[PDB]
Parts: structure tokens; sequence; C-alpha cells
RNA sequence: GGUUGCGGCCAUAUCUACCAGAAAGCACCGUUUCCCGUCCGAUCAACUGUAGUUAAGCUGGUAAGAGCCUGACCGAGUAGUGUAGUGGGUGACCAUACGCGAAACUCAGGUGCUGCAAUCU
RNA sequence: GAGAACAGAAAUCUCCAGUAGAACAAAAGGGUAAAAGCCCCCUUGAUUUUGAUUUUCAGUGUGAAUACAAACCAUGAAAGU
RNA sequence: AAGCUCGUAUCAGUUUUAUGAGGUAAAGCGAAUGAUUAGAGGUUCCGGGGUCGAAAUGACCUUGACCUAUUCUCAAACUUUAAAUAUGUAAGAAGUCCUUGUUACUUAAUUGAACGUGGACAUUUGAAUGAAGAGCUUUUAGUGGGCCAUUUUUGGUAAGC
């Protein structure tokens, strides 16, 4: 089966997820949505690329899995297995549904997933080292035929996969206010309780600079 | 004569409660030996 | 700061717990009525189990609370069966604690054969003066921080008297 | 402290009303006490309350309104030295007699006082206080139990016999009476009248003096001082139903000070509370133990 | 097959507001209802006795009789080319007062009063509202705020 | 101003932790002849106010506290939207015109108010 | 959660927390915490007479429901229901 | 179609002001329900297997489960918040105020609830706009296959469906 993709592709319907209402249905052809060094420090990936999405349409599930794997080939391959930080940022949630006597009783049973797509939705990121900038690029650039409809390949003044525009980042970091999570990174408060705010922070506090 | 204790639970099926299982015993558990 | 707040024993209460109906039951229940001398009380199955033979609201069991002296007193006769040793766990961390014997005749109570051998679970609940606060009808509140029996504390007045011992930990 | 109550938890907390996490208000059985018949429009439901504290009685007549509960008359049973009973404030017949001063007190000052005589008698029988024919009908107050039990012979009723027997009228049924007997299915008045003028304290009086004068010397250890006989516990009520019918009027006390001398005094124990500023100050300071060796 | 009950589609119409719930105040039960006022009809889903079709749920009405625990109100129901007049039984916990009329009464005590302080003194009356009128000629200054000429900004990505 | 009885609004009143509380009140507290209720005078009942204590309840204060309340040109005139064009775009969809205009966020402020009666160095 | 002979994942007994995460015959939705849930006591308002009203609506029938009036009962200490 | 009653009388597919109802759009998920990616810390005497130690109730080893604090992404039959457009009611003479009559209802009560007598206030007669008139009755034709456009929108890959 698998009827082509240019059935499925525009947002014609109210999202129809899998629920209590809605069940049998299929399972996402993608699974893995972080690949890379998923460990890596906050620190060891500045730069950030971004593949945003310049329509309002359905991704399948088939073509996430096939431009993700197409973006993360080329980056172990040409940059290697732990130089980047692959997340799809985009999940199917969306059924599709097929007929498969009349139009008597059309309703659907479930055909496969999709991910709904918004103008200048994320759907790809990348962190690596500045570096590694031209190998992430066309990494998403050869993984842009993969989908359908337009997206654009963003540079993303900000530090890593958080926020804050690296200046500002670089300010807290030589603060002492960025505490090391697992593969993220938690922030100084200057609301929760006086007591165990220093002990989270002992850096910035103390000694304070 | 016959005292009986009153029960406050709502629950009237007859049914084993959510803890019972086989799953979760032990190995050991008393080990008796001789 | 230790003035009233002195610990005693809310309840003693004695349960045997008999795993069927009829006269095992009723024998056992004349065990707790000739020990308490108070009038016992029956509790019914929750469920069926067929694994323990019982079936849903069929009597399982019978237990009785005991208060005041009489109580400390059947406590003491517990205490002289385990020979004043009881272990770390044994506590409740919320200040409560028990123990058990078997074959009940280990604390006066001399046989009758024909109404039987039999053990049973003792379990005694501390307070302190004012937990009518909590159980009262009008105003119930919650006592304090203060207060409010702990396993350290009530396990130091269980050797404070009946010169007794924790044990293990 | 392992039961840690989360954000989430807190936020969607809805509180009952104060006086229920107080314990004070049953919302329940006010609704059904204060609810007044519509088309009788702003006739107020006029409540008999009364209270028991471990030393006092409280008897307070009582409507409502959507500022505030409004009292009509009070009376306490701390006021009953005034009539003669030094003793047993908390006990049955300290209900009896606060019931009827209140009963005598509210309709006093109602102008229905002298229609409407009460009982005077006491017999300990049952009856309502029936309207005048031809003349007003008797002031009407329903009994407000609050959170206290229903049970034969509490207190309470106390409290209610001693307002209707007043000459209000306080529905009511025998069976929460001292001296019903569910099996005969009666009240006997004997009992009953013996509970209005104490005598089950006094038996016991006469019991305890004889069998204990130790635990006799310590519960009564107020009659021994006072030179007050066991059997003369019926002349100290019926007396005091005397000068209550007499002059049910209140008068307040003496009121040492004033309510402002009070004021600048019983609470500038009061812990005045921090400024924004000086908070500012608390909070960089205890920075500095901490920030300190770290 | 096709459902529509009394209570058809109240889901969301008859709960009860975020984290207000169980026992209704006293207040509402103290309110008092007069032939001829004004009432706001909102159900209350913990009253399920005397309780508005959901229809008249929002309708505002006049109350024609007075009950026990109830006032009837009327409200005009459109039903076809014309209205017609339907009589309503209602618990006083799904009524609550317009507060419409309230303003108007207190207009009329105002209105009135200006009046008569206007006849004491023989000076003209303007009881009838004017609504907003365009506006007057202003003169605002410099002293203190120079113009602070802006620029449309160019285009950025954020992302 | 404290405290109590009955309340109104029902978290600015709740939640956690730790302190503090003069006087009155409230409580805890003593007792089991009586009414009354219990497996158990724990609860409920009754008696004394005597033998004791603020330990708890209660009340207040503390917290870069959790929650809750409030305010803002904080975000944002953003998102969403009523109206118009023989506007743009293969389409997806987007920009413009006359109007309406959020929520999250961020910051800042606050932590019961009050009605009737009584009572208090 | 932490505790008590036999006793086990699961018998029965405490204590502590617990905004309802339970239960309210049944479908789902609403509603409910000194209850509308659990247990107990007493009951027959599932009764009498005929009107008015809401929903569907033609403002016909029917089913169902709401508030009174006039009786006779229930229950509770009572207001009430 | 026929009229009938009256006539600035009241009327209105509109605005303004005041005051209600609503749970869509959007928003939300380090807020409840339900789904969903990833690492980190902590607990497990209250799980599977440990390659040392026969001991196994022992340190140490992996992988579960749970707890806490975080992170990516969702909802016609989710939700705290919450529009726009739509929608209910009101803007007086059938009103307002004073005085004090009636009653078998209702109150403890000459209290209230109704409905009145007599007295006072008409300039702008209590928003805007319009109004070419308003109100009312009888009687009877034809119709009861519809279709199209914008926007909202359901089934369908779609359709001149
Ligand atoms: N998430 C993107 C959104 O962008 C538009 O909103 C614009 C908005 O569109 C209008 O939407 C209204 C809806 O009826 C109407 O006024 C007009 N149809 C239209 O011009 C524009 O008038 C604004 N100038 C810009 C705004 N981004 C769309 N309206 C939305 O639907 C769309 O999903
Ligand atoms: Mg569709
Ligand atoms: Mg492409
Ligand atoms: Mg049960
Ligand atoms: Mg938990
Ligand atoms: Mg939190
Ligand atoms: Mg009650
Ligand atoms: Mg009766
Ligand atoms: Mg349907
Ligand atoms: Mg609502
Ligand atoms: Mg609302
Ligand atoms: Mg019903
Ligand atoms: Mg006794
Ligand atoms: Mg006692
Ligand atoms: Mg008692
Ligand atoms: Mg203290
Ligand atoms: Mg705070
Ligand atoms: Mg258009
Ligand atoms: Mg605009
Ligand atoms: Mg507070
Ligand atoms: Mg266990
Ligand atoms: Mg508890
Ligand atoms: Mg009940
Ligand atoms: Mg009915
Ligand atoms: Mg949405
Ligand atoms: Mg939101
Ligand atoms: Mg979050
Ligand atoms: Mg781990
Ligand atoms: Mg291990
Ligand atoms: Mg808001
Ligand atoms: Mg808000
Ligand atoms: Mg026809
Ligand atoms: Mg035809
Ligand atoms: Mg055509």
């Amino acid at each position: 089966a698998r009827r082509p993709a240019r059935c499925y592709r525009y947002q014609k319907n109210k999202p129809y997820p899998k629920s209590r209402y809605n069940r049998a249905v299929p399972d996402s052809k993608i699974r893995i949505y972080d690949l890379g060094k998923k460990k890596a420090t906050v620190d060891e990936f500045p730069l950030c690329v971004h593949l945003v999405s310049n329509e309002l349409e359905q991704l399948s599930s088939e073509a996430l899995e096939a431009a993700r794997i197409c973006a993360n080939k080329y980056m172990t391959t040409v940059s290697g297995r732990d130089a980047f930080h692959l997340r799809v940022r985009v999940h199917p949630f969306h059924v599709l549904r097929i007929n498969k006597q009349g139009m008597r009783g059309a309703w659907g049973k479930p055909h496969g997933l999709a991910a709904r797509v918004d103008i200048g939705q994320i759907i790809f990121s990348v962190r690596t080292k500045d570096s590694n900038k031209d190998v992430v690029v066309e990494g998403l650039r050869r993984a842009r035929y993969k989908f359908p409809g337009q997206q654009k390949i963003i540079l993303s003044k900000k530090w890593g996969f958080t926020n804050l525009d690296r200046p500002e980042y670089l300010k807290k970091r030589e603060a002492g206010e960025v505490k090391d999570d697992g593969a993220f990174v938690k922030f100084l408060s200057k609301k929760g309780s006086l007591e165990n705010n220093i002990r989270e922070f002992p850096e910035y506090f103390a000694a304070q600079a | 004569k016959e005292i009986v204790k009153s029960n406050t639970s709502s629950k009237k099926a007859d049914v084993p409660p959510p803890s019972a299982d086989p799953s979760k015993a032990r190995k050991n558990r008393p080990r008796p030996s001789g | 700061q230790n003035p009233m707040r002195d610990l005693k024993i809310e309840k003693l209460v004695l349960n045997i717990s008999v795993g069927e109906s009829g006269d095992r039951l009723t024998r056992a229940s004349k065990v707790l009525e000739q020990l308490s001398g108070q009038t016992p009380v029956q509790s019914k199955a929750r469920y069926t189990v067929r694994t323990f033979g019982i079936r849903r609201n069929e009597k399982i069991a019978v237990h009785v609370t005991v208060r005041g002296p009489k109580a400390e007193e059947i406590l003491e006769r517990g205490l002289k069966v385990k020979e004043y040793q009881l272990r770390d766990r044994n506590f409740s961390a919320t200040g409560n604690f028990g123990f058990g014997i078997d074959e009940h005749i280990d604390l006066g109570i001399k046989y009758d054969p024909s109404i039987g051998i039999f053990g049973m679970d003792f379990y005694v609940v501390m307070n302190r003066p004012g937990a009518r606060v909590t159980r009262r009808k009008r105003c119930k509140g919650t006592v304090g921080n203060s207060h409010k029996t702990t396993k350290e504390d009530t396990v130091s007045w269980f050797k404070q008297k009946y010169d007794a011992d924790v044990l293990d930990k | 402290q392992k039961d840690a109550k989360s954000s989430a938890y807190s936020s969607r907390f809805q509180t009952p009303f104060r006086r229920r996490r107080e314990g004070k208000t049953d919302y329940y059985q006010r609704k059904r006490l204060v609810t007044q018949h519509k088309a009788k429009y702003n006739t107020p439901k006029y409540r008999l309350v009364v209270r028991f504290t471990n030393k006092d009685i409280i008897c307070q007549i009582i409507s409502s309104t959507i500022t505030g509960d409004v009292v009509l008359a009070a009376a306490y049973s701390h006021e009953l030295p005034r009539y003669g009973i030094t003793h047993g404030l908390t006990n049955w017949a300290a209900a009896y007699a606060t019931g009827l001063l209140i009963a005598r007190r509210t309709l006093q000052k109602l102008g229905l006082d002298e229609t409407y005589k009460g009982v005077e008698e006491v017999e300990g029988e049952y009856e309502l206080t029936e309207a005048v024919e031809d003349g007003p009908r008797p002031f009407k107050v329903f009994l407000d139990i609050g959170l206290q039990r229903t049970t034969t012979g509490a207190r309470v009723f106390g409290a209610l016999k001693g307002a209707s027997d007043g000459g209000l009228y306080v529905p009511h049924s025998e069976n929460r009476f001292p001296g019903w007997d569910f099996e005969t299915e009666e009240i006997d008045p004997e009992l009953l009248r013996s509970y209005i003028f104490g005598g089950h304290v006094s038996q016991y009086m006469e019991e305890l003096a004889d069998d204990d004068e130790e635990r006799f010397s310590e519960l009564f250890k107020g009659y021994l001082a006072d030179d007050i006989d066991a059997d003369s516990l019926e002349d100290i009520y019926t007396s005091a139903h005397e000068a209550i019918r007499a002059d049910p009027a209140f008068k307040p006390t003496e009121k040492k000070f004033t309510k402002e001398q009070y004021a600048a005094e019983s609470k500038k124990y009061r812990q005045t509370k921090l400024s924004k500023e000086e908070r500012a100050a608390r909070v960089a300071a205890k920075i500095a133990a901490l920030a300190g060796q770290q | 097959g096709k459902s529509h009950g009394y209570r058809s589609r109240t889901r969301y119409m008859f709960q009860r507001d975020f984290r207000k719930h169980g026992a209704v105040h006293l207040s509402t039960y103290l309110k008092v209802y007069k032939v001829g006022d004004i009432v706001d009809i909102k159900a209350n889903g913990s009253i399920q006795k005397g309780m508005p079709h959901k229809f008249y749920q929002g309708k505002t009405g006049v109350v024609y009789n007075v009950t026990k625990s109830s006032v009837g109100v009327i409200i005009n129901k459109m039903v076809g080319n014309r209205y017609l007049e339907k009589r309503l039984n209602l618990r006083v916990e799904h009524i609550k007062h317009s507060k419409c009329r309230q303003e108007f009464l207190e207009r009329v005590k105002a209105n009135a009063a200006k009046r008569a302080e206007a006849k004491a003194q023989g000076v003209a009356v303007q009881l009838k509202r004017q609504p907003a009128q365009p506006r007057e000629s202003r003169i605002v200054s410099t002293e203190g705020n120079v113009p602070q000429t802006l620029a449309p900004v160019p285009y950025e990505t954020f992302i």
C-alpha cells in the first residue's frame, strides 16, 4: 500500500490522535528523536542551527524518519559520531485514514501518522562547535530533499539548545548561575528558598563574583 | 454477644486488591533449610 | 519544655487473625474475652482469595482494644514472653510499636484443651496528653511537630521503663 | 516531611469555608436553620444557640443577615452567681437556669414577658407554651445544637427545657430528656424534675461523702468551704428561678479600665511585622554567613 | 441515533467554576425577592431541583410569583416570528438580582435630586446623558517633552 | 488591641518549617454515682473547676519558602478575530485597509478583611 | 508510607498523610466531603385531589420534569426535609 | 385580499451607556487528565541477572521500578486562563417621592406582603439614529425536488462529490 504523500500533505482535519476513542493505530516510522552526542555538556556545543518550516502542512512519520537518517548519516560520516547533537523537534501525533460497495459509510481506518507543522515551526535542530557549521548546514540541506514543501535553514543566535543568545549565556556562565543538569542546565533563581539556593549554586554564592 | 466491626470501604466487588499478584515475592524470602 | 507531654499508651489492641469462620473463630474469640475481660469484636474478610480458603464477608478474625492500667498489665505479660527483647524494626515511624507471641498460655491462662492454643498480635500505640485534639468532634486539630510521638522517642521510652532491649541496628 | 505537598497540589486545592476549617460551623445544618420561607420575606428565623465550653455555658438568641449574624439577647452561666448558683456552672441544672434566664430576658425586652408566664411550677412535665387566644402568639425560637451530639439526656436539652418552661416557644420532643425509657416509650417526669434542680448531683454528694470522704473532699471542696449542704441543692436552684424570673434584665460587668486602656496594653505584645526594606536587609544579611565560608 | 435530552450539551454550561464547588454560601439564601424584580438566571449544577432548562441560562427576566424555596420568573422566548411568554419556576440558587436596574434606580434618585437643587435655584436641568463628544482643542507643550522620532525596524531572525 | 459564642465574604484566610504568646478566654486536663454510648468512659454521655499545663490546640511572627491574591507601556497592540479589495501566491498560504483585541512569560506588590453580642492588666 | 505471632504479593490490628485521585445499579457527562459516599435507627412523600409551569412543540399529543395550593403521613431535638 | 381601531402614537434585522450569560479561536503542559523525546540526582532490606566472596540478607557490578528536580513535542470527544463576532436584560407618567386605607395571607408584633385614597414633581417627558405611521382581525392562493458564491465546516485521495 502506502498511497503517495501528496494525499495527506495539507492540514484538512481536526487533530485525530491516538486516543481512548481511536485505538488500533500503527506505530510511528520515526522513533529516535535525539542522535549524536546526546549527553554532551551544554558548553560542548555552542553553535545551533535549525531546519525551519516555511509552510503549513503535515509531514509524514515516514519522511521524518527518512530525513532524520539522512541528516545523521552525513553528520557522522563527515564530522564524526560525536561532533553534533541532532534533535528532531516534531512528533507525528496525527492519524491519517484511508477509506480503502460505494461511498456508503466511508469513515476510514487509520493509515499512518504525520506531524502537524506550522509556518516557522522548527523541525530539526543540531548543536555543535562553531568549527562544524558548514557540515551541519549540509546535513540539514541534504535532509530538506526528504521533506515536502519549503523549509529554510537558520543559524540561530542562541547558545546550544538552551536559549539566551550566546553573550547573555556567557554572562551567566562566568557568573555561577549555570548548573549542569543531564544534557541540559538549570539557572539560578532569585525566587526560591535562600537556603537550598546557595547549596544548589555554590559557585555563584559563594564566593560571589 | 456477637459484635462485628464496621468496614468503611466503598468497594463492593469480590476481587483481589490492586496489590495482589504473584510478582514481587523473592527467591529466598524465608529459606528454611534443615 | 518537658512538663506534661510525658508519654503513655493510647491503647493496646490484641489481635488473633484466625483465617476461617466457625468453631475456631468463636474459640479464639473466647481467649480475648477471657483475657481482656471485655467482649471482643470480629472482622470480616475484605475479599475472597481461594488460596487462603476465605470468602468475602466471612468472619476471619477477632481482636480487642484495651486502654488504661489494664492494658499496661497485659503488655507487661507479653514483654515477659519475649523476655523484654524487641527489635529495631518493631516500631512505627509514628511512635507506635508491637510484637507477637504464639500459644497464648505463656501469660496466665492455664490451658483448656477444648478451648485450644492460639497466638496473637500485640500492637500498642503511644500518644501524649492532648490526643483528643485530633479525636474530638468540635475543633478537630493536628498535633504539633513537637509533641507528635516519634520512633526515636518511644524506643528510648521503651528502654527507660520495662528495663528492656532494642535489637539489631 | 516526605509528604511534601507539590506546587500543583496546593494550586488546585479548594479551601473549605473558614468556619469549616476551624471546625466550628456546620453549614449543612446552618442552611436548614436560617433559610426563611421566601413568601415570608424578611421575617427572621430566630435560633436558640446553646454552646458548652469547659467552664461556661453560652446561650444566644440569634438571627442572620448577609453582612453578619445578629444576636437579640444573650445569657451566660457565669451570670448565675448573681441569681445564687456559685457552683456547678457546667452541669444540667446550670443549663436549665441559663435557659430560663435567656427565655425571660429576651421576651422581657420584647414586651411579651408579662403575657406568657411560662411554667413557674416545674414538675418536669412535657409541654410547649401555647398561644394565648385573642392575644399575641408566643415568641418562637428554634434550638441550635451546633456540633453537639444528639443523645438522650444531653446538657443542651437542659437549656431547651429551661427556655421552653421560660415561656418561649421552642418546639421539641421528650425522648432526649433524661427519664425517657425506650422500652417504656414514655417520659417519667420525676427523674426529669430531679435533673432540673440537680438531683443527680446531690445524690452523688451523699453517696460520695458517705463512701469516700477524701474523694468527696476533692470534687465538692467548694461546697465544704461554702457550708452548702448536699440536700440543700434543690433550694439553691428553686430560689434562683425566683430571682431570675424576678429580675431577668442583663447587667453588664463593672469594666475595670476601658477599651482604650486595654488596647494600649492587652496586645502591645503583638509582634509588629517588618517593612519590605527591612526585609531586603535580612536577605542581604542572611547572605553573609553562608556566603561566608563558601 | 440522534440524542437531544433535557440537559443535552450542558457539560461545560452546568460545570461549577474552577475551585468554587461544594456548598452554596448563605448569601444566596438570604436574598429576598419581590414580584416585579429583575433577576439573572444562572443555573447552579450542585442544586438539581428547581433547575432552569439550558435555554434560559444567561437570560434575565421578571419574577411574577414568590413561593417557599423558589420564585416564578417571566421570560420572553422567541419561537417563530414572534415572542412567547414563558413562566419559570426556579430555586433561589439559580437566581440573582439584576445589577442593571440597580444603576437605573440610583440614577433616578440622582436625577430627582439634581432637578430639585436646580428648581430650588431655578436653573437648567439636562438629565439625559449625552454620548461621548468628539474632543476639544488642546495645546500640548514641548517643555520636558521633545518629540523623539521613530523609525521602522529591519527584519531580524530571533530563532 | 487580645479572647470567645454566632457569623459574612470563603487561601491576601491554605501548605511546610521554626520561633513567640503578659491578662482574660479557650483548651488540654481531674472524675465515673447519675442520664447516655462504646470491643475499649479514646470518641459520645454525665460530674467537679477541684488536683495540674501552655506541651499541644489556638493566636501572632519568621521564610531571596510551596500555593494563593493584586498590579504593570512585562511580554503585546503579539496570538486569535468582525469588516474590504477583479490584493500577492501554482498552491500552501501571505501582506495591506477600517476595528476588536488574548493567554503563557517577565517584573513589582501583598499574605485574611469584616458584622452582631459578651469578656479581658 | 511505617509498623504487629503463624502471615506469604495478597487474611487481620494500629498510626501518619491523603481535594476526592473513591463510591453514588447502568452509558457518558455534570454533581457531592461533619455528604449526595460508608454503617446504623425509624419509616412508606413510590400516598390523596385537581389545576399551573419547563423540554420536544403546531407552543397538539406523549414521556419526563419543576414550584405551589388542599389533605393525610414520615423523620428529627428541632429549623426543616 | 378585505378591512377594523386609532394616531405622534408607539415602533426598529442599528449604535451608545449600564449590567448579565458563553467555554469556541488563541493560549497551556518545569498546572490536573491523557499522550510524548532525552539525559541527571536520589532512593530499593522492602525486582532480574553480579564475572570475586562456598557462606547469604554482605560490601562492590549492571538493569528494572519508584521518588525529585529538569528537557523535546501534542489533544474534536483535555484543561487553569480566555477573546473576536454573535447573545439576555435595562435607559421612567404603566415613573418617582410623601401621607396613610384595605386583608381570612404572614409576623412574637401594626411586622410585611399585596391593592388602594389624598398630596408633590411634566422645559431637556431622563442616551443616539431613524420612523415615510402604530396597533389589530378575518380569510384564502402558491410552495413544501431547490441550487450557487464568500467565510466557518463534516465524510472522502479527491470530484462540476
Ligand atoms: N498563524 C498565522 C495566522 O496569520 C493570519 O493573521 C494575520 C491577520 O490575518 C487576518 O485574519 C483575520 C481572520 O478572519 C482577518 O482579519 C483576515 N481574514 C486576515 O487578513 C492579518 O490581518 C494581520 N495583519 C497579520 C496577522 N498575522 C491569519 N488570519 C490566521 O488565520 C493565520 O492562521
Ligand atoms: Mg475532512
Ligand atoms: Mg523540500
Ligand atoms: Mg462497607
Ligand atoms: Mg506522592
Ligand atoms: Mg515546584
Ligand atoms: Mg446534624
Ligand atoms: Mg416529633
Ligand atoms: Mg449525538
Ligand atoms: Mg461558567
Ligand atoms: Mg467565568
Ligand atoms: Mg429529583
Ligand atoms: Mg460508669
Ligand atoms: Mg475521660
Ligand atoms: Mg463529653
Ligand atoms: Mg509555647
Ligand atoms: Mg512567596
Ligand atoms: Mg478575503
Ligand atoms: Mg491591525
Ligand atoms: Mg498566612
Ligand atoms: Mg504491609
Ligand atoms: Mg489523619
Ligand atoms: Mg448524613
Ligand atoms: Mg417530581
Ligand atoms: Mg487550541
Ligand atoms: Mg494558558
Ligand atoms: Mg513546563
Ligand atoms: Mg541511576
Ligand atoms: Mg544494587
Ligand atoms: Mg485574567
Ligand atoms: Mg490573570
Ligand atoms: Mg399549505
Ligand atoms: Mg415536490
Ligand atoms: Mg454545476
